[PDB]
């Protein structure tokens, strides 16, 4: 469980791309992992069935690594039933998403130094990971929580935290870069000091 | 540090009316400006995105009623890289 | 060594945003950037080829958004004796 | 001394694709670059007269894939004002 | 004093076929060159009249070959005045 | 082990462009040529994907103006059988 | 004694390719290739019947994108004299 | 090391032509020939790059005029893997 | 040494009949031949060149009523690394 950290150790090459496909069969899923880890040699971070029926799969690798495995991944699910649902290439993923791929993690404490949240609800896990991703690069914000498919039926959620300005320029970065697979996002621009840092419970 | 905005602007008085209209338009600082050349400058305002954001859109009203504007864009992050490199004022 | 990666602009503001968008699309280094005059200026990146090559190619689609991109291009491996002429920031 | 070959390129990008095909294609000795301002930079390689005809007729070739060449010529022995007068990386 | 010759060239590798031309037709001093920004440089040659008056037409027909040639002159007795205001290689 | 890149030409000269290209586009190692007979000669390059893959569509591009290219293609991992069978300079 | 399996192309990149995807797609044996002069060079798979069955309508299918397939068959038992008469693998 | 020149001519009597053409020519050395079947003979000269540009531009014009011409092509600087792993006459 | 003579036939027996005769026509002596594949075959006569000069126009005259010539030429004086490098029956 120690592969999903951003830098690897001294006695180990370095891995910053990252690859999510998500895959209405799970068959497939397996036909479509073992394809891509055929073609280029990129280190599979998951190969995760969750709920709504739906294969999840996230690799690791070099930037061309990742884009072969992904190129050969694509040409591999489209083979008549059109089974890829979405798909996502990130060159560089940020570092703050890292550790959010695995498990759900769940945020119980804040600092003093947070003066807005916003909560971004998407309807795959590859526009989620895009936005978490755009809005983590285009804005000093902060990600406290985040769910990928499991338990929620396909749908996937995750906050930021930050000054409201910034919070903002990640909502305009989220709602471009999402499009019509956010479901529905809410800026909160002042918490209740009752909900501060703990919001689901 | 803070955000990015940018006015630029082919002539010296146009980037000087936007230059004025930006720090009266919200809280920035104007840390100077940048001649590349061929008449080109381009006016560099800092300060958090939402007075930037403010800033840059009152500085291109009032800029493009006194000259020719080229381009105007607000950065909300700029990269380690990008202010450590680049005369936009917050190089250590 | 490392691949070179440049995204010329007709302005400053379109190259601070190639600039940005290029270091932030992949793991490359804004060693500089070169003011030819005339208002063309250019923005340097520096790093493996796979890299630049999604680097370059991402600030090539923001900067068309708000500059006027003359030229992208990527080197995959410059040779010594233009790392010892030119300023790409490797200079031994 | 040695011959001369000169690309001279509307473009820093340009340029530098011209003169790392010149020090790829043959055994040439880039030793700097001229900015006459306006965007015009020139690329001048130095070494004997076959290998920088054949540098400065491949650095044209591919420098028009990647910008416009404005000129392109070769000098098979430069006088000894012209290296005197002129920044060609032959000043004694 | 000694007549004055002159190349002008929209471009430097025009610029240095013109004065190369200029040196090789004739005796001629090649003094240097004046940039006068936006991509103008002046190749300026002095020496006795009917030299420069050789060497300027010989360096006006190789250098339209190459570059885009914007004036050819020849002064065949400068006054002293010019000589002392303008960088004419003979300043007292 | 490491990636695979080929060019296949009907004629020697062709093949020695291409393999000359591979090698000064990017790092690879040209372990070597296979002549199947009738005209047709294959270089093999080797290195790691992101080289090879630039390579051998910079090889490809160089190939085409001097001979006939009948085939390119990256083999990004070649299987240990085929290093152990096809000799591809990494048989153990 | 195991089955047999071919693939046949006229050219080395296309055999390779349809060598790589032959080991890949099932278990089978990589035995060598056959040059038969012209270009044709032929893979040679052995394995069990379905394993090669499936390897070479696998490697039909890839090698026919990248060259130019004479000839694909498999054979589930070649017959003694055959092993013994022709290098196929498992000559005593 | 030294430049490279190549003619490949589909016959033995044309690449004989070219080949005694090329050291006619200037100063080459004619390290030999490589035979890739199917009729495709290429004579490789090797030398400095003028005499070598000068010897194959003669034995293209001197071998068309008695046979089929496939390729002809000079490499000024070929690479030093380029001459480690295809038999050109300088291996190390 | 000798000059130098020769036929190429696409066959094996138009050869032999234009080699027997050359030998036939004058006083020449035949080295042997040359096998480049694709079945051609170069008849190869050394002697002084009116004798060769008369051989060859009556070989082919003899090889066009059985075969296929596809190339006769005569070379007067042949150069010493012509007949040190290429198969022409005075090696050194």
């Amino acid at each position: 469980p120690e592969r999903f950290d951003a830098t690897p150790p001294a006695g180990e090459p370095d891995r910053p791309a990252l690859g999510v496909l998500e895959l209405t069969s799970i068959a497939r899923g397996i036909t479509v992992a073992d394809a891509a880890l055929k073609r280029a040699p990129s280190l599979l971070l998951m190969s995760r069935p969750v709920s709504s029926g739906k294969h999840l799969l996230m690799m690791r690798g070099q930037v061309a690594e990742v884009e072969e495995s992904m190129i050969a991944a694509r040409e591999i699910a489209g083979a008549g039933s059109g089974a890829l649902l979405d798909e996502l290439e990130l060159p560089y993923a940020h570092e703050q998403l890292w550790r959010f791929l695995d498990a759900p993690v769940v945020a119980d404490a804040w600092e003093e130094d947070t003066e807005s949240v916003i909560i971004v609800e998407t309807a795959t896990v590859c526009a989620a990971i895009d936005s978490a991703d755009a809005a983590l690069k285009t804005a000093p914000v902060v990600l406290r929580d985040m769910r990928l498919a499991i338990g929620i039926a396909g749908k996937a959620f995750f906050t930021l935290t930050g000054e409201l300005a910034d919070v903002e320029a990640a909502a305009e970065v989220v709602r471009e870069r999402c499009g019509a697979r956010l479901l529905e996002l809410a800026c909160i621009a002042r918490p209740v000091d009752e909900l501060r840092g703990r919001l689901f419970f | 540090a803070d955000a990015l905005g940018m006015i630029e602007v082919r002539g010296f008085v146009g980037m000087v009316e936007a230059a004025d209209a930006m720090v009266k338009a919200a809280k920035v600082e104007l840390i100077g400006y940048e001649k590349t050349g061929g008449g080109y400058v381009t006016a560099v305002v800092r300060g958090d995105v939402a007075a930037v954001k403010a800033a840059t859109e009152a500085g291109q009203r009032a800029a493009e009623r006194v000259g020719e504007v080229v381009a105007v864009h607000v950065i909300p992050r700029p990269h380690v890289n990008v202010d450590a490199a680049l005369p936009l004022g917050r190089t250590p």
